[PDB]
RNA sequence: UAGCGGCGAGCGAACGGGGAGCAGCCCAGAGCCUGAAUCAGUGUGUGUGUUAGUGGAAGCGUCUGGAAAGGCGCGCGAUACAGGGUGACAGCCCCGUACACAAAAAUGCACAUGCUGUGAGCUCGAUGAGUAGGGCGGGACACGUGGUAUCCUGUCUGAAUAUGGGGGGACCAUCCUCCAAGGCUAAAUACUCCUGACUGACCGAUAGUGAACCAGUACCGUGAGGGAAAGGCGAAAAGAACCCCGGCGAGGGGAGUGAAAAAGAACCUGAAACCGUGUACGUACAAGCAGUGGGAGCACGCUUAGGCGUGUGACUGCGUACCUUUUGUAUAAUGGGUCAGCGACUUAUAUUCUGUAGCAAGGUUAACCGAAUAGGGGAGCCGAAGGGAAACCGAGUCUUAACU
């Protein structure tokens, strides 16, 4: 596989198997599901008709009155009586293989090349933290909705990005399926398709 | 959690190579004189479960 | 490709039951159980190997048997798996370094299954009649 | 989740009643008693949906038979002599000529006796 | 799994391996170095943290509107576009946050380290007795007296003591290993009445604690205890000056503030049952699950007058509610006075089967590390080989003396 690059023009090479297959929707579906349902925190808790606060007596005796049968005040039935059903904390982490995930990135990857929307550059550069320098910077390579994926640590990028409220900067290595489908225009340094390269192999 | 073996069927079945379960025969712990030598003969070698009762000691040896 | 677009394959995500919904539900007011039967009451159900009052299966049986503590620490090794090991020479701590036995084996055998090429050197391995002609076929020194 | 449900239930009750206008009582006020009077209406237009050819069938035949005895036959004697004569003319265009337009049902009348006899 | 088990219901290890963390010493006592390692307690100095805090960027003109934070155009900040207000949705109006600093005083802590007790260090000796075991009766180990190891003791008994003894799952002999009958010990681990920050595919007033409110209050009970209901005017009270009816009242009508009073405190929205009023039609010779099919008339709305719809429905054919339980219901068998709100197949961990995705004689990791949904971790699990009670054999194996 060819790359081209457009700010220096140069033609990266990666093989078909990381960056030339074709695009699975079930396998890169199921990814997003499981990245979703592994971000839900999940910390919701009902209370049981076992531990609503009340008495133990029955509110009325069994045979005799006009009333219903009823033998508990706490009942999920009654008026603040508990949730029938009630919830709990719980882990809801869908386990996707490791195999499977790499999958889905290489998927994404080839769909990002053939949907034309992986900006390769050499690197990324500012010289002071300047997001107004980084915005100036954007809007010369014209984009709006951009992920750039670093090749090396860039804690000066880190600084002018943190405020941006559309730019993303990641590494290469801690990419993730949500990110690289949800944000249009994805810029990747040569270096981190060399690392992405080796990341997948 | 983990499904407990009942262990009677533990301890009265083996499962064997393409599934199916084989078993010792019954009448034949005491009274024997009564009863002939070919019964005995036959009740001897261990054989195989039914159509029917599978299912049954499948649900007691859940783990194979 | 954008994120909302990713529908997943035609057959993967089941329905699943809602039971007790409705008449259009199928599922209707009983929810599959029936009437007034024990497996249509809250909790209901009977417990593994109940046949009624009468003697279950795994009763009317006889036991048989014992179980060996010699047993499970023997394990069986094909001869596709000689062509695991690194080194060209199986012996006992060789293969439970190569992760064909396990730790918990005492004695071994060797099974004719699958096929070997490369010469190997089987040293205090009890082979079979089989599997020891298909190595001395291959060029080892079975010991 | 927590599902609340009371525009739900406004909506169905609301469409109930909608059908369930124009009834006496409190068959057109109570949602318990309306939905019985909506299906039970709902039933009776299925049956009637059917009885209602029976009973224009049976009135047809009535003018028709009316018309013939004016004429001089009976509607059996009538039936038999134009399947006779070979016309395919049915009874609600019968019924309709019988008493819209009489002249013509004397010309069926005696090209029928004409059939017969 | 191995076992325990009226061998039933069920109870259920360990050996071993991967991780987290890892810290070892003293009295059983004398000489002789004679104060060095050491910990505990008491203090001066540094640094860090808490209990007040401080600075903290950058916007205007117009149309709508009651009011602009909205639409329109045009700019600027951003290590700050987390958030909460502000007369409608604000990075640039305010409070903030990012960042950068600040504590006279008490202070938790890392200590720099003084003081008071404290002695390491060397050699020789000492090696925990009514104790280990034993009989009886119990109890804990997964182990219910079972062939029952091992541990604790209510009672009677009772040694050797380093050439000695305990154990190695009845027991005996070799071997292996270890040295009870006296102590102390950080960490990983359990928990939240609390004190802060932060998040919520958590609730939004019959929910969430019982409690959004002056709630364990009213109230009930002798007493232990039981235990409610009850949020919303507006943007700001601008909470109706005045006048009139009335009883120097309640309540209203005009005026007034008001974007709004059909927002006026009995206050946003204002549904349903229920109760009336006004209008059209029907109804005082008529029999019954009250509808449905047909259908004249009347009135109201429309136009190629024609045509219709909408409301009513005289008269007429048919027509014995709904649920449940039933061999069976109009049943005179059960339940419901009606409305509104709540109300009942869920969750966790394993297993089997089907569908679909990944890899395919391979598939996969779990804890745990890792500012961390990535990647390591292959300890393990399942499958590729079965037969046998079992040793053992192995594409065969068992039965059998031997099987065609
Ligand atoms: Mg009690
Ligand atoms: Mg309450
Ligand atoms: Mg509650
Ligand atoms: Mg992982
Ligand atoms: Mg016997
Ligand atoms: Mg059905
Ligand atoms: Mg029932
Ligand atoms: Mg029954
Ligand atoms: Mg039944
Ligand atoms: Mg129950
Ligand atoms: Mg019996
Ligand atoms: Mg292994
Ligand atoms: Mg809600
Ligand atoms: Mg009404
Ligand atoms: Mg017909
Ligand atoms: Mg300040
Ligand atoms: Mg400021
Ligand atoms: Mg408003
Ligand atoms: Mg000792
Ligand atoms: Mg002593
Ligand atoms: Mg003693
Ligand atoms: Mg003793
Ligand atoms: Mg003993
Ligand atoms: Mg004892
Ligand atoms: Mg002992
Ligand atoms: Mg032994
Ligand atoms: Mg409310
Ligand atoms: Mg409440
Ligand atoms: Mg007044
Ligand atoms: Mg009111
Ligand atoms: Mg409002
Ligand atoms: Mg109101
Ligand atoms: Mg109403
Ligand atoms: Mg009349
Ligand atoms: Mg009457
Ligand atoms: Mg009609
Ligand atoms: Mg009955
Ligand atoms: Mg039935
Ligand atoms: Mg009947
Ligand atoms: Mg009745
Ligand atoms: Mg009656
Ligand atoms: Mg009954
Ligand atoms: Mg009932
Ligand atoms: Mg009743
Ligand atoms: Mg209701
Ligand atoms: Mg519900
Ligand atoms: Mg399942
Ligand atoms: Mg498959
Ligand atoms: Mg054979």
């Amino acid at each position: 596989m060819e790359l081209v690059l457009k700010d220096a023009q140069s033609a990266l090479t990666v093989s078909e198997t990381t960056f030339g297959r074709d695009f699975n929707e079930a396998l890169v579906h199921q990814v997003v599901v499981a990245y979703a349902a592994g971000a839900r925190q999940g910390t919701r808790a009902q209370k049981t008709r076992a531990e609503v606060t009340g008495s133990g007596k029955k509110p009325w005796r069994q045979k005799g009155t006009g009333r219903a049968r009823s033998g508990s005040i706490k009942s999920p039935i009654w008026r603040s009586g508990g949730v029938t059903f009630a919830a709990r904390p719980q882990d809801h982490s869908q386990k996707v293989n490791k195999k499977m995930y790499r999958g889905a990135l290489k998927s994404i990857l080839s769909e990002l090349v053939r949907q034309d929307r992986l900006i390769v550059v050499e690197k990324f550069s500012v010289e002071a933290p300047k997001t107004k320098l980084l915005a100036q910077k954007l809007k010369d390579m014209a984009l709006e909705d951009v992920l750039i994926i670093t090749g090396e640590l860039d804690e000066n990028l880190f600084l002018a990005a943190r405020n941006l409220h559309k730019v993303d900067v990641r590494d290469a290595t801690g990419i993730d399926p949500v990110s690289l489908i949800a944000f249009d225009k994805v810029v990747m340094t040569a270096d981190a398709v060399k690392q992405v390269e080796e990341m997948l192999a | 959690p983990k499904i407990k073996t009942v262990r009677g069927a533990a301890k009265r079945f083996k499962k064997t190579g393409k599934g199916g379960f084989k078993h010792k025969h019954a009448n034949l712990r005491h009274i024997l004189t009564k009863k002939a030598t070919k019964r005995k003969r036959h009740l001897r070698p261990k054989a195989m479960v039914s159509k029917g009762d599978l299912g049954l000691v499948i649900a007691c040896l859940p783990y194979a | 490709m954008r994120l909302n677009t990713l529908s997943p394959a035609e057959g993967s995500k089941k329905a699943g039951k809602r039971l007790g919904r409705g008449i259009g539900s199928g599922l209707g007011k009983t929810g599959g159980r029936g009437h007034k039967g024990q497996k249509s009451r809250s909790g209901g159900g009977v417990r593994r190997g109940f046949e009624g009052g009468q003697m279950p299966l795994y009763r009317r049986l006889p036991k048989f048997g014992f179980t060996s503590r010699k047993a499970a620490i023997t394990a069986e090794i094909r001869l596709s798996d000689l062509a695991k090991v690194e080194g060209g020479v199986v012996d006992l701590n060789t293969l439970k370094a190569a992760n064909i036995i396990g730790i918990q084996i005492e004695f071994a055998k060797v099974i004719l299954a699958g096929e070997v090429t490369t010469p190997v050197t089987v040293r205090g391995l009890r082979v079979t009649k089989g599997a020891r002609a298909a190595i001395e076929a291959a060029g080892g020194k079975i010991e | 989740a927590r599902v609340k449900r009371g525009v739900i239930a406004r909506a169905r009750h609301k469409k109930i009643l909608k059908q369930a206008k124009g009834y006496y009582g409190a068959r057109s006020r109570v949602y318990r008693v309306a939905f019985q009077a909506v299906i039970k209406a709902g039933q009776y237009a299925y049956r009637d949906r059917r009885q209602r050819k029976r009973q224009f069938r049976q009135l047809w035949i009535a003018r028709i038979n009316a018309a013939a005895r004016q004429n001089g036959i009976s509607y059996s004697k009538f039936i038999n002599g134009l399947k006779k004569a070979s016309v395919e003319i049915d009874r609600k265009i019968l019924a309709d000529i019988a008493v819209f337009d009489k002249v013509a049902f004397t010309a069926l009348v005696e090209k029928a006796k004409a059939a017969l006899a």
